[PDB]
């Protein structure tokens, strides 16, 4: 079977800049009637992948005019003249010249924008899953870059530990920003011995540590 | 207007079978070869096979052969692709996808199938309301969401306002819990100054546990 090598594994670009991946077949992809079945599709995550290139350098409608395609033998390249926010995602090069067609591995395009301080939001567990016996807490730290930020859980001014869980987003296909959760887990027995729960947030874009807190029960 | 619908997100247990299935539209169905794909984590992307419509003809990938079984019925212009024999393996996204240009191209895919497969038990989600509150404002700005706890197996999608309100959404990727069971936050900024005009309800989907909630998030006098 025709393996398909790309590389780089990541990149990370500025807005504007130029963005290049290569392809390499591990054995020639000339179809029986001639042509190379040469693709490049883009993935962004929990999407289908989309069409960009076809045919080593045909550019498919609708597809922008910064996106090209260029290559012949065993080596094949993709080409961002300017790089945009919406060129995020996973880049796969594809080829359909022998059976079994097969994909690369994946190329990840993260960009480079400026810095962006998240904004941070806190939510006491609700009345009905307190009912339950179970007390979450959501601290929401919304659209920063770049993506490393520590989250500190405070409660009656006590640093935790072993309670908490976070997810972050992908970034943003418009403004490249990223989105972090962390939620903090009780027992409705544990999260009555305290009163102040708070989230302390680090992040490059703030000039000091955030603090979102609330008084449990007290509204 | 060519469109390609998967069927939903599917539980079964090692040893089962599963049909998946892909309703095409919007163009001549024996017009286009069906292809499918699956999208396993660490395997990646791998194409599975190609149905001829107009006789039924299947060219596998070898890897597959065996393991999936391609089909189609025309007079409904859906493909199947039925896996066999399930083992944790075969937990991935499958896709279906054709080109309409020849062999040239996979110009319009499916949504992707999510086939899980685990003896563990199918759990519906608990579906909380992340409230907008004095403790959840920003300049103006309100955040709200749904938490979206204790299910089994994924996927989860959350809408809101059944997909009237995408603006400023985000649907955090589930986190696995020490119990074994997934949970996950969706969140939306608004203006504040509208929660007392504006209706904010978020619709959960769980396909496996074939469960649908709608919660209204209410504004709290906190
Ligand atoms: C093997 N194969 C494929 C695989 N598709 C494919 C798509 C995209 C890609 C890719 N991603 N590169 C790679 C492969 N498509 C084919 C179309 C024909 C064909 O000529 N016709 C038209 C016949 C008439 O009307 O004259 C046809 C149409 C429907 C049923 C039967 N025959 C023959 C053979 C084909």
């Amino acid at each position: 079977d025709i393996v398909m090598t790309q590389t780089p594994l990541s990149l990370s670009v500025t807005p504007g800049q130029p963005a290049s991946i290569s392809c390499r077949s591990s054995q020639s992809i000339v179809h029986s009637d001639g042509n190379i079945y040469l693709e490049w599709y883009l993935q962004k995550p929990g999407q289908s992948p989309k069409l960009l290139i076809y045919k080593v350098s045909y550019r498919f409608s609708g597809v922008p005019d910064r996106f090209s395609g260029s290559g012949s033998g065993t080596d094949f390249t993709l080409k961002i003249s300017r790089v945009e926010a919406e060129d995020v995602g996973v880049y796969y090069c594809f080829q359909a010249s022998h059976v079994p067609y097969t994909f690369g591995q994946g190329t990840k395009l993260e960009i480079k924008r400026t810095v962006a301080a998240p904004s941070v939001f806190i939510f006491p567990p609700s009345d009905e899953q307190l009912k339950s016996g179970t007390a979450s807490v959501v601290c929401l730290l919304n659209n920063f870059y770049p993506r490393e930020a520590k989250v500190q859980w405070k409660v009656d001014n006590a640093l935790q530990s072993g309670n908490s869980q976070e997810s972050v987003t992908e970034q943003d296909s418009k403004d490249s920003t990223y989105s972090l959760s962390s939620t903090l887990t009780l027992s409705k027995a544990d999260y009555e011995k305290h009163k102040v729960y708070a989230c302390e947030v680090t992040h490059q874009g703030l000039s000091s540590p955030v603090t979102k807190s609330f008084n449990r029960g007290e509204c | 207007q060519v469109q390609l619908v998967q069927s939903g997100a599917e539980v079964k247990k090692p040893g089962a079978s599963v049909k998946v299935s892909c309703k095409a539209s919007g163009y001549t169905f024996t017009d286009y070869y069906m292809h499918w794909v699956r999208q396993a984590p660490g395997q990646g992307l791998e194409w599975m096979g190609e149905t001829n419509p107009r006789n039924g003809g299947t060219t596998y990938n070898e890897k597959f052969k065996g393991k999936a079984t391609m089909t189609r019925d025309t007079s409904t212009s859906t493909a199947y692709m039925e896996l066999s024999s399930l083992r944790s393996e075969d937990t991935a996204v499958y896709y279906c996808t054709i080109g309409t240009s020849g062999w040239d191209y996979f110009d319009y895919w499916g949504q992707g199938t999510l086939v899980t497969v685990s003896s563990a038990s199918t759990k519906g989600p608990s579906v909380f309301p992340l409230a907008p509150s004095s403790k959840s404002t920003s300049g103006g700005t309100a955040a709200l969401g749904c938490l979206v706890k204790d299910y089994f197996p994924e996927p989860v999608t959350v809408s809101w306002n059944s997909g009237a309100l995408t603006s400023g959404v985000h649907t955090f990727p589930a986190v696995l819990q020490s119990s074994g069971l997934y949970s996950l936050s969706s969140v939306v900024t608004v203006p504040s100054s509208s929660l007392g005009t504006q209706t904010y309800i978020c619709n959960v989907n769980h396909k496996p546990s074939n469960t649908k909630v709608d919660k209204k998030v209410e504004p709290k006098s906190c």
